């Protein structure tokens, strides 16, 4: 969760509204393991 | 690193690119809440469109430490402060900071 | 090289760019108590990294016309965590602090504060304004809890001493001009090695505003002011059952 | 013994108290070392930040063009024996004849030094404080006659029963410090020790002694340190009748072996209660005085 | 120098003089996880004395017609002390125990009772009598809290297994001629090497009177039975907000 | 470092497992030694305390008068690796041609273990198991017959798309294990892995996976151990059309390099459910055999 | 904006154990990832159509 600690101070001229970018990754100790298929994909019938 | 999807709340195909920044405003000063996001890199959410939720969709268990690293897009002039809290298992949606 | 600071400890960080250095409470550090000093014949015990960690308290509203706010310590973590759930079971209590003060703003606005550590701040109150009746503050002002109290008359810090001295003891400035965060380390202060942590307060934060806030109008008009702190070097000895005061 | 890595390469239980600080002799004052003109980039020793909260390190060398001094200014007038050895006065007790104060040839007095303010606003200079003590008790009449009376002063330590009148047998003084004097002789003068439970007095406890409910009854007891009330002097003219010569005590005391710990503003303000730091809501005066304009004397 | 024993762990003690043995589950000490077993990247907070103490439960009513009752650890230990308030923080969670069970009675009075700890003891039910529905157990059966719970069927168990070769686990017995008193060490018994502490129960105690209670009219009628256990090396890791359940 | 010495001098952080057994060799059984007739005093072998909870420590030579024998009986088939490698039937799948069960050529089959009674009752002796497996898939038509027909076998694991229907793009297994066999060979047989998230298996779990209000509605998931539920096994006649021979696979498991922990008591009663140690309320039978008194047999 | 990913240890953020960690990452490598048969493609041979 992200959380306002304190506000979004901005001054005169600069606009209101700004936004923020999340960018994920994996750690120097990640592994997986048990190798399976795709689950968060489908496909329609009759390609082509 | 790769984009994650956290305010996957539009649907229709002209504002699809709005998927992957969530925005910052002014607030009243009450500890206000920004956003929030489940941490499964194996379930249907933000963690879907990244090379650590398709490479983990060919595999049944993972182990090992994530990192979600920001960055903010806004002014120069323009400071503030927020804070991102990781709650482990078991509790619930928190009613304030 | 010294602008930007990172606090690391228990599982809790706080990540500034805009310091300006950690000032250490009298030189010394916190640490616990060694076999001299020590009074108790039972084994303390120190939980260690679940209760030296960062505590967010609150979030103030530094307005135009503000004056001041005080909390006592350790009174505003007698609810929060597994810190608060071990002073209320135990009875004798040790440990420093540290604590950290966020207050941003932009480039435009102005404005001073100073963040001091006043130990055994002793509140006095007006006496019925002419100075006659023998009256004492209440218990919702001389333990006002994690959400402050607003001082009356700051000049004299509703205690009969005056501002202008206060910077004899722990203090750093919170200018808007050049930094933006107020890092202080305070050590354990007091005459006995472990103490009551339900009636004593050891020592008083004070964050008042000196130079007033001031900006146009088309800028946002709301500036927080938040607490952070941690405790460090927690020491908890003799068990009995729950009370709350 | 240990075999887990997370507690033999820990730090927890550093017991030695890490100081940043190592105290060096400074009899005399610092000497000036011989500066000249300085005309260069980068080393400025005029510019700081008082954001920090450290003081000022610029030295005088560096700021103007400097000569040679060979200060020899001691200051071994400004340590804390030098400062609060010096007998103030901490109490006075009366004893007339007819009258509703004590007319009944003996007073009590609880043992505090925050009775007058001249005393007062120096031990409150510092927090805790840890010293010896040299009392002096003058007596005489009201008029500052000396009359040949016989007087008694007595100790009464915490606990102990007070004396309800002047013939009761708690006065019979078998365990208790009692000071026999004649008021045609030099006043006494006695050497009390550090009496205290704790390490070092306290003249400011931020705090309730007692537990529970503290509601609207319980208010006074905020700030009763009991770890200072000493007990209870007493005073009485030694016999069985009424006396004919009315008296006043009074008394001096002075500290010694002084050691002082974490230092605090002083007091500007009137003082108003005992062991209570109120003050005039009304009339808050300022510590210094007003002029006129700030571009002008 | 067999009879008598004194367990003294933290600030308890206690003290008996009709002691058989102090009986060791399966030859293993309770003990800290090692770096090898160790899954997580948090440093594990371990309070020392304050949570290694004996807890006296509850005290039962052993009647003529008794069955039995059964605790489910560590479930009774949620609402007690400041075990039951870092259990309720944190997530993971990992500690022995040591659990002692006094029944005394005269040399006039007979019986005996079994004493024993059955690891991942389910709670299974009689499916409606003839067994047709997909009945389940309640939450108030599952996990009973520190009152226990009485046995409806004590020959099977409430679970389908015989109680005649229950004596293949840990067990002592409280005869009622010799002893008064049956005390067992148990370490930990689970195939991760933390857990969670508000769903897990590691395994259930099981007092159940084998041979019943006699005696003539004149004695006094009720017998009491008490359970008095300690967790040992407990250990807990990351930390949240409280929650109950 | 440490200067305190409360911790240096403390046992806290101590991870190794202090044992006090340590396991022997014994290739075969013990022998007996000579023993003579022996009249003493003090020294009883035969009288203990079964309040302790150990068992009989009783050897035969101290109670009878034995003769030596060289002991030479083998105790290496009551070890684990020959108790459980012995295939017996998990679990059954049907494919018939007209019905309601599977009337679209394909069936989907959990794993588990417990859905027979016969290798239930074994594995229910521990509690905590580590294995792993040769399955092995016979199949034929419900009268036994043996008929040209080309099947499918397919692991799902957890997570992974079942298939709807036989038709579907899931069967197309890119990363999937599958089996293609006929059924006019030798059955198929696979080696399966100890797969579990966990360091061993368990089929009692005592608690609920999840968190939150546990009312009626969610008390079915108690039990439900989430290290053990391994996916889905799956079969189809490979082809469009609808097939014409009825089928029935048979599934065998036999266990191989098992470490089993923490013993139990084994089930008396009859089973009801999967996972569900249930039993019949009215009908408890016990374990023995009842006869008229117990003065005769 | 640099474009390179983040190289912040577990031990530079939070107060760590020491683990010996000994799982295998002889899973991930792309023998053990593309060594399974697949359907490629169909071929039909009917009779009458
Ligand atoms: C014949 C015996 C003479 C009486 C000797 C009295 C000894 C008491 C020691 C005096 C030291 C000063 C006590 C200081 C306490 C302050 O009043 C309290 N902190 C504030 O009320
Ligand atoms: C073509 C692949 C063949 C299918 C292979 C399946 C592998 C699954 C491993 C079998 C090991 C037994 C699983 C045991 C779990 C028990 O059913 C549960 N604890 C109780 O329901």
């Amino acid at each position: 969760s992200i959380w306002y600690q304190t506000n979004y101070v901005v001054p005169i001229g600069a606009p209101n509204t700004a936004y923020i970018i999340a960018l994920a990754a994996a750690q120097k100790n990640f592994t997986m393991k048990l190798c399976k298929d795709t689950s968060h994909i489908l496909q329609t019938a009759s390609i082509q | 690193e790769t984009i994650l999807e956290v305010n996957n709340v539009p649907t229709n195909a002209t504002s699809l690119m709005e998927r992957l920044r969530f925005p910052v405003s002014a607030q009243a000063g009450k500890g206000e809440l920004c956003a929030v996001f489940r941490a499964d890199p194996g379930r249907d959410g933000p963690w879907q469109s990244t090379m650590l939720g398709q490479l983990c969709g060919y595999y049944t268990q993972w182990s090992g430490s994530l990192e979600v690293t920001f960055m903010f897009t806004g002014s120069f002039m323009a400071t503030g402060k927020m804070l991102i809290a990781y709650t482990p298992p078991g509790g619930p949606l928190p009613k304030d900071r | 090289s010294d602008r930007v600071a990172q606090l690391t400890i228990g599982n809790s960080t706080i990540t500034t760019q805009e310091a300006a250095n950690i000032i250490v409470g009298y030189g010394e550090w916190p640490s616990y108590c060694s076999d001299d000093d020590a009074t108790a014949v039972d084994k303390p015990t120190r939980p260690d990294v679940s209760v030296n960690r960062f505590y967010t308290l609150d979030t103030k509203l530094w307005e135009k016309s503000s004056k001041g706010w005080y909390w006592k310590f350790p009174d505003v973590l007698t609810e929060t965590g597994v810190f608060g759930q071990n002073a209320q079971f135990h009875y004798l209590y040790r440990s420093g602090f540290c604590i950290h003060v966020q207050c941003n703003a932009s480039k435009f606005h102005q404005g001073a504060l100073l963040v001091a550590i006043l130990p055994e701040y002793v509140i006095g109150t007006v006496a019925g304004g002419t100075g006659t009746e023998d009256s004492h503050p209440p218990y919702k002002q001389t333990q006002p809890g994690a959400d402050g109290f607003e001082l009356q008359h700051p000049y004299v810090l509703d205690a009969g001493i005056p501002i202008s001295q206060l910077t004899v003891c722990h203090h750093q400035r919170i200018n808007l001009r050049t930094n933006n965060c107020a890092t202080i380390i305070v050590p354990y202060m007091n005459t006995l090695p472990f103490d009551s942590a339900l009636n004593h307060c050891n020592f008083g934060l004070l964050v008042v505003p000196i130079s007033p806030l001031d900006f146009d109008q088309g800028a946002t008009p709301v500036i927080p002011i938040t607490i952070t702190l941690a405790p460090m070097c927690s020491e908890f000895a003799g068990l009995r059952q729950a009370v709350t005061q | 013994g240990d075999r887990v890595a997370d507690v033999i390469e820990s730090s927890i239980g550093d017991s030695v108290s890490r100081a940043l600080t190592q105290a060096l002799p400074a009899p005399t004052g610092q000497n000036t070392q011989v500066s000249s003109h300085r005309l260069d980039t980068g080393e400025v020793p005029a510019l700081q930040a008082a954001e920090i909260g450290a003081s000022s390190n610029t030295s005088d060398e560096s700021m103007i063009e400097t000569r040679c001094v060979l200060n020899s200014h001691s200051t071994a007038e400004t340590t804390l024996d030098s400062f609060f050895s010096r007998a103030g006065l901490v109490g006075e007790i009366d004893l007339p004849l007819e009258g509703t104060t004590n007319p009944n040839g003996y007073a009590n007095w609880d043992i505090d030094i925050t009775g007058y303010a001249q005393m007062r606003r120096k031990v409150e200079l510092f927090t805790y404080m840890r010293f010896d003590a040299e009392f002096t008790f003058v007596a005489c009449t009201p008029t500052g006659q000396v009359v040949p009376q016989l007087l008694q002063y007595m100790f009464v330590p915490p606990g102990a029963p007070k004396p309800e009148s002047r013939e009761s047998l708690a006065w019979q003084t078998a365990t208790n410090p009692s000071v026999f004097v004649k008021l045609t002789d030099p006043p006494a003068q006695v050497s009390v020790p550090f009496m205290s439970p704790a390490s070092a007095y306290q003249w400011f406890y931020d705090g309730y002694p007692t537990f529970g409910e503290h509601k609207q009854e319980k208010d006074l007891e905020y700030g009763a340190c009991p770890n200072n009330m000493m007990g209870t002097f007493s005073v009485r003219t030694v016999g069985s009748s009424k006396s004919k010569y009315p008296l006043v005590v009074r008394i001096y005391m002075r500290m010694k072996h002084v050691r002082a710990w974490i230092p605090r503003p002083m007091r500007n303000q009137n003082y108003l209660f005992k062991a209570n730091p109120n003050y005039a809501g009304n009339s808050i005066k300022p510590t210094g005085t007003s002029r006129s304009a700030i571009t002008t004397l």
